[PDB]
RNA sequence: GGGCGAGGCUCCUUCUGAGUUCCCUGGAACGGGACGCCACAGAGGGUGAGAGCCCCGUAUAGUUGGAAGCCAAGCCUGUGUAAAGCUCCUUCGACGAGUCGAGUAGUUUGGGAAUGCUGCUCAAAAUGGGAGGUAAAUUUCUUCUAAAGCUAAAUACCGGCCAGAGACCGAUAGCGCACAAGUAGAGUGAUCGAAAGAUGAAAAGCACUUUGAAAAGAGGGUUAAAUAGCACGUGAAAUUGUUGAAAGGGAAGCGCUUGUGACCAGACUUGCGCCCGGCGGAUCAUCCGGUGUUCUCACCGGUGCACUCCGCCGGGCUCAGGCCAG
RNA sequence: GGGACCGAGGACCGCGCUCUGCAAGGAUGCUGGCGUAAUGGUCACCAGCGACCCGUCUUGAAACACGGACCAAGGAGUCAAGGUUUUGCGCGAGUGUUUGGGUGUAAAACCCGCACGCGUAAGGUGAGAGCUUCGGCGCAUCAUCGACC
RNA sequence: AAACUUUCAACAACGGAUCUCUUGGUUCUGGCAUCGAUGAAGAACGCAGCGAAAUGCGAUAAGUAAUGUGAAUUGCAGAAUUCCGUGAAUCAUCGAAUCUUUGAACG
């Protein structure tokens, strides 16, 4: 475990990659206060009653 | 930084504590693994020809 | 971080060691899977909070994930064995699933799984004798 | 560009790792015979000819007789103590002479020479 | 397009996040970002530090710079101003030069948290030709 | 796992060598284990079979039949135990081929050569037993 | 400077771990279950069916004897005014000819300063000769020494002596050849050139009786199996025989829809819930202690020894239950 | 008033009306026989109606012509080099470890010193995506006037 | 009605597909350097108790000497081996021999 830092610090021309997302928990992002405060009101439900 | 506990020969924790070595936070990309694994498995083959 | 329930589902949606695929549907052998169906709702190993019911000698054995021990498998399952009446088992399982916000969507599925196990433990009625018809009956 | 019969002259290098092991074992064989000695010979520092490469130095074939005498190493003993000698190269400049003389004195400082018999 | 051509799992999460935002918001910013996540790499040219530095020269400072592309470094720029840049990817040198100046680097999911409607944002694209 | 480069793991070569082995090689392949009493007496596990030995069959249709070895038919990798026979159609008795791996030696035909064989196997076994022990 | 030389390296060679313990199926366990052991060895093969521990081998360190090369601690000796390296200099310093070269013909190269080679005619030099650089003012300058010769290594390898492997082929495939295959056979000859593997664990390859001239047949027998009898694993189709069913006034075959005849897969057999009665048992509610968790929900133990709770049995009732219909 | 075909959906929500309710965003209620080859299905045949023998080639099209006794197995756009377009991936003014060298549990995997291949060493006006503090700011790209080499 | 023609089914034939197997091939890699007038490579003829071929050998002829191992060979028949031994074996190794007619082929 101690050597595992050293081995990746010695690879030339390679750094540990940076991900394109910072938080992988979508539920936290969507259900966050910041997102939910600016959303519109819902336009419907999961199941819609058919009129005719 | 998160840490990990060390276990002795009997399976019980020994009180030693080590820091997670920063490579376990890397992105998990199965598509890269599949592409890299496909090529690396071919590097062991021996030629065949009639 | 880089790992979440959404990521594990994306990695493991198309293939798993628990996956059973046939023409009539896709099943899952996951022990924390209440309906044995392949879905994000029911994939126990994917989710941070999940439930699972397995039979005991008499009654049911309910296992739930501990969120603060996701990296300690030996201490990650909260296990309760219910060997009292069926109604008392249903009350605890449903309260276990809905009274604190731990997978309230699985309340109905969990109670049904407990009912099936308790029903399966009941004695078995002897099947009626088979009846031959037509040509088979005349020979 | 296959207007000739290329198919009968096609070399495939499937022995690339096999030859590397063979080369590594041959180097080990030299160390087995010349046990304390290095498996190579000391070679001088030379300048590449062309104006494209004259700003860079490399290793030459062997040491010049003039720069071998300035170091203090006899001619007939140099190939015997692990020094390559080139009788075709001329110095033509003090810069090449000084660089290789200093290289030889550095070699003499690190040397362990055993009695003859 | 309905499904992105990429096999990146994290890119799928970004699309899923911004598909939700585009449906539940009236901001045209979210629809542009979503549609740019779907297109190919040649259709997403890199944006250099020199190009972003030009575009905030006049009055667009103290704003959020958003590119759905990779941000690269430029050796022609000697001084890099402090800026707030959110992008799909950053190079090692461009990220270091931005952080050395005193700016901050964001990902597209952090941008959703900070600016769910693309408020006070400068959206740029790379040179197609 | 095999390590030495001179060893081969080929099924084709192993089956060729086994079925085309010379008589001297076949003698080693036709070995049989020694009985428990003989193991603690000689410190020897196995020994090639021979004509004078007495064996007890421990595998096959002949459950626990005892008898003396009569022939070592190395050409088909079988031995002939006495009174272990089957009648042909004519009623003439023919021996039944028993493999040495299916028998255990109970009494050992003793001669100077076989005392030398048992001594060499014992010497190696005791050498490593003390090497492993101390 | 010479001669011995212990010993050493390389290669063959001897020996070195652990279940044939109990039960079931089976002709036979090498299969299933249980209880163990070895492992620097769970590569491979055989043994009556998938064997780490039945057997050969497999792994590591040793250990027994031998072979030929090379090295070598040491021990005997050496010898002759014998050889060798350098330094210095009022002395010397030999370097390859019918060969370069010029002309010409053929061929060749990316290469008329002929790229090289060969034949023919002529045929050299010694501060010489060859090649190159260069407008730089003359052909200055640079760099080598041809017509004599030896030399390991890195490089090639469809052949020779072996050895190890494969995401290769699996008997019309793979070499023409998995077999008494460059064989049988064809051609005057040069040459051309096939087809062809599999009984069974074990021949245990059918004693004996009977019919037949015999080939064989039938009983009887071996075997787990003859639905394996050497025309021998499994044994498709084309094509054929027998039996069973059916159709057939100058084609058959094909599509839609009934009918007849034959033959069949489903479905159903009851479940749920109430109200009484006979029971058989204390995981009834509550409270107390401990523990686990999602921190308010549970589980264990005690209290709760019976209008509460759980299972059975005997009745009544409700509901839901298959097919075709009015 | 007399027939025929059909019953899609599955808690509530709606439009409504003749409102203790209803024919109003899709069938319910009552009853009988049977509960087994009875419905149903597969074959073969009879019956009514329907129905050219396939492929190739030529041609505007037919027709001619060619191949077709039957079955089993085999049987035909592959590999390599060099260009090129598009998609995915890595790094990105850089990129490429694998000629070679160094480890190795040994044709794998891991690592890289020097060269080398390909590429690289700032305006005005009008539209214009998107922001906006509603004053305006304006990506990419196009049109025009430019500036420089 | 039978017979004949056709369809299906069962059994039996013809034929050898399918599955399974493989002391074979094919390709790659590694160590090594060894034919002949001291008669090679090839051709021929002989040799076994019972053999045609393949295989082995050469009138010492399915073989001799030496070394090692240690009790066989086997289809049949006949001899063995005393096993407390210079010693079975269609055994292995191999340093010594025998080695017909030719064939570079040489009175």
């Amino acid at each position: 475990i101690k050597q595992l830092d050293a081995v990746y610090e010695s690879k030339k021309g390679f750094f540990l990659p940076a991900n394109i997302v910072s938080q992988a928990d979508l539920s936290r992002l969507i259900n966050s206060t910041e997102i939910q405060s600016v959303l519109r009101a819902p336009k419907g439900e999961a199941r819609t009653k058919r009129a005719c | 930084r998160p840490t990990v506990t060390v276990f002795g020969a009997d399976g019980k924790p020994t009180g030693a504590t080590e820091v997670l070595p920063k490579v376990f936070s890397a992105p998990i990309r199965p598509d890269i693994v599949k592409h890299v694994h496909t090529g690396m498995a071919k590097n062991k083959r021996q030629p065949y020809a009639v | 971080s880089n790992v979440s329930a959404d990521l594990i589902w994306e990695v493991s949606r198309n293939y798993n060691s628990f996956l059973v695929k046939q023409r009539t549907g896709t099943f899952s052998r996951d022990a924390l899977n209440l309906t044995n169906q392949h879905s994000r709702k029911h994939a126990g190993f994917v989710n941070d909070k999940a439930l699972g019911i397995v039979p005991a000698e008499k009654g049911v054995k309910v296992i739930a994930k501990k969120v603060k021990a996701a990296n300690k498998p030996a201490s990650s399952l909260y296990t309760v064995t219910y060997k009292s009446t069926a109604r008392k088992a249903y009350k605890a399982i449903a309260s276990q699933a809905a009274k604190h916000g731990y997978r309230a969507d699985l309340r109905q599925a969990a109670v049904a799984r407990a009912s099936a196990i308790l029903r399966s433990q009941r004695p078995v009625k002897p099947e009626p004798p088979k009846k031959l018809r037509g040509a088979a009956a005349r020979r | 560009h296959f207007r000739k019969h290329w198919q009968r002259r096609v070399r495939c290098h499937f022995d690339q790792p096999g030859k590397k092991v063979t080369r590594r074992l041959a180097r080990r064989a030299k160390a087995a015979a010349l046990a304390p000695r290095p498996v190579d010979k000391l070679r001088p520092i030379v300048r590449c000819p062309t104006v494209k490469y004259n700003r860079r130095t490399r290793l030459g074939r062997g040491f010049t007789l003039e720069e071998l005498k300035a170091a203090g190493i006899p001619r007939l003993l140099a190939p015997t103590i692990g020094i390559a000698v080139d009788h075709r190269r001329k110095n033509l400049s003090e810069e090449s002479l000084a660089a290789n003389v200093q290289r030889l004195k550095d070699y003499k400082a690190r040397l362990i020479l055993f009695p003859r018999k | 397009r309905k499904a992105p051509k990429s096999d990146n799992v994290y890119l799928k999460l970004l699309v899923k996040l911004y598909r939700f935002l585009a449906r539940r918001t009236e901001a045209p910013f979210n629809k542009v970002v979503l549609r740019r996540l779907f297109m190919s790499r040649i259709n997403r040219p890199p944006v250099s530090l020199s190009r972003i530095a030009r575009n905030l020269k006049n009055g667009n400072e103290k704003k959020t710079v958003v590119v759905v592309a990779t941000v690269t470094d430029d050796n022609r720029l000697l001084q890099v101003p402090k800026m707030e840049v959110a992008a799909l990817r950053f190079t090692a040198k461009a990220r270091a030069r931005i952080e050395a100046a005193g700016g901050r680097t964001l990902t597209l999911d952090q941008l959703a948290l900070e600016k769910p409607t693309g408020a006070n944002t400068l959206l740029l694209r790379g040179p197609k030709n | 796992m095999k390590v030495r480069p001179t060893v081969s793991s080929s099924r084709r070569k192993a089956r060729k060598a086994h079925f085309s082995a010379p008589s001297s090689v076949r003698r080693v392949i036709m070995s049989a284990p020694l009985s428990k009493e003989l193991r603690e007496k000689y410190n020897v596990r196995s020994i090639p079979i021979r004509k004078g030995d007495e064996v007890q069959i421990v595998r096959g249709a002949h459950k626990d039949k005892e008898g003396k070895v009569t022939s070592v038919y190395r050409l088909k990798y079988v031995i002939h135990v006495e009174r272990v026979t089957r009648e042909k159609a004519t009623g003439q008795t023919v021996p039944i081929g028993i493999h040495p791996s299916n028998v255990v030696i109970t009494k050992l035909h003793l001669d100077k050569d076989r005392e030398n064989i048992l001594a060499r196997i014992k010497a190696g076994r005791e050498q490593v037993a003390k090497a492993k022990g101390k």
